[PDB]
Order: structure tokens, then C-alpha cells, then sequence
């Protein structure tokens, strides 16, 4: 999820964006 | 832009960043 | 525990605190 | 809502908590 | 609520959340 | 003392309260 | 991405997240 | 500039990337 | 070093960096 | 006090320091 | 005052806090 | 640089003044 897509991981502001509402 | 390690209060600041007014979720357990 | 008046990030931030692992759901007005 | 509760007057943990998975 | 850990700035940011105006203290050196 | 029961171990918000004044 | 109303260290935080690994330059007026 | 129009009045995250390096 | 206008939560960061190892009191007003 | 002086006009570092332990 | 580890989101913090008005640079790459 | 200097080393609060324009 998130935590392994961006923090375990790495991640850019566009992939952040899959997560808005 | 870029690609970096976003972990704990600095992932949702981020996400706050990100979406502002359209509102997130941020949910860990996936 | 007190009372909060908590604008911007900083809402994010004790909704952070206050959820933890179950995490939360940031939903401003339009 | 919340966000513009705890933003324009106070805000308590407790209704914070209700925003939670 | 919930139980994590909480170091550094994130300790205090923490402890004003939960103290508020009654204020607190911060003693590392315990 | 804090650190070793909030950042070293783990803590609940009501055990932060015991560093309230 | 949404508009952004940032302010004092506020401004810092959405620099550094932008910029990543490049950093940047936080240059205000007098 | 950028850093007064953010607080002033908006901004937004493109204008941001001009100041990185 | 230059001078701070602080507020809220960001005063316990400012006093969170300055104070380092020793840690601080934080005691607002009323 | 330092809290309400910070905010209301200005604070520095070193009345800041005057707080650590 | 004190000798700290600052990273990330908190060097960036920490560097506006020190030079406010006068700004900064951030470059990571040195 | 500053990352070295603060992060994986130590610094202190006169050392990031080396980093102010
Ligand atoms: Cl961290
Ligand atoms: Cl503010
Ligand atoms: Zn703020
Ligand atoms: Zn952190």
C-alpha cells in the first residue's frame, strides 16, 4: 500500500495523487 | 519532480500537500 | 486531554497522532 | 465539518478520533 | 487510541497536542 | 524517562500526559 | 495537484518535498 | 515573490519547482 | 541568528531545537 | 510570557534558550 | 546552545528557523 | 556539504548560519 509504495519504497508526487478522494 | 523516502507524519503532510481540498486517505494497514 | 485549534497541516498532524496504524480520512469542504 | 471546526473555533482528540479507519 | 513511537521534534510536537495550555516539559536527560 | 517510554519504547497519548505540568 | 496557501516555515516544507535530492533556494523579500 | 505570494495569496507546486537548484 | 515571530506549535519546534539534550519547559499563559 | 510574546510580536533564539533545562 | 542530528524536512526547518529573512540555500548534492 | 556536516554528522545552530544567504 502507501507506507510500501512511498516510505519503505520510494515514491514521486504523482504517485501521492492515488491517493486523494 | 522528484522520488524520496515518505515515512509516518511526513507522508500525510505530503499527501495534504498533494491533494489539499480534494482530501485524502492514508491508510497503512493497506 | 485539552482542546485544539488546529488549521491546515497541523490538522493532518493530530489526526496523524490520534489514529496511528488505523489511520484516517482527511475530508475538507469543498 | 471537522476541518473547518477545529480551523474557525476549537477542536477536541476525542471528534478527532472519529475520522480514523 | 493508539500506541507508537515518537522521537525528537515528533515527542514534542506530540506533547503539545496532549497537554495544550497546560503546558509541559521535555527532559531527555530524564 | 520520555524518550525511553515514547521514541525508544512505545506510548499511548495518556501516558504522555504524565509530562503534562 | 491543488493550489497551495503556505506560509512562514510552511513555505520550507513544500520546497523541500518538491525538490528532493536537487534542494533549492529559500530567498524572501527584505 | 514566491515566498510572499504563497502566504498573500496562493500558489501552486509548478511555480514552486522553480526555485530548486 | 536572526528574530522569530512563533506560534503554536511551531514555538515547541524553535524551543525543541534550541534546547537540544537538555530538553525545555513549555508554559504558555492561562 | 515567552509563549504569547513569540506570537503577539517578536522572540529570539536567545530568550528562547532562557527555557532549556 | 546545542549539537543535534538534523535530516531531511528537519535540516530545512531548522535552516529557516537560523536564517529567517536573511534566507538560505539547501543543496544536498554539496 | 550541509547533509554531511548536520545530518550524518553533528552540527550546531552557528554551523547553519554557514548556509544562510
Ligand atoms: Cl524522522
Ligand atoms: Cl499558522
Ligand atoms: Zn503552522
Ligand atoms: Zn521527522
Amino acid at each position: 500500500g502507501i507506507v510500501e509504495q512511498c516510505c519503505t519504497s520510494i515514491c514521486s508526487l504523482y504517485q501521492l495523487e492515488n491517493y486523494c478522494n | 519532480f522528484v522520488n524520496q523516502h515518505l515515512c509516518g507524519s511526513h507522508l500525510v503532510e505530503a499527501l495534504y500537500l498533494v491533494c489539499g481540498e480534494r482530501g485524502f486517505f492514508y491508510t497503512p494497514k493497506t
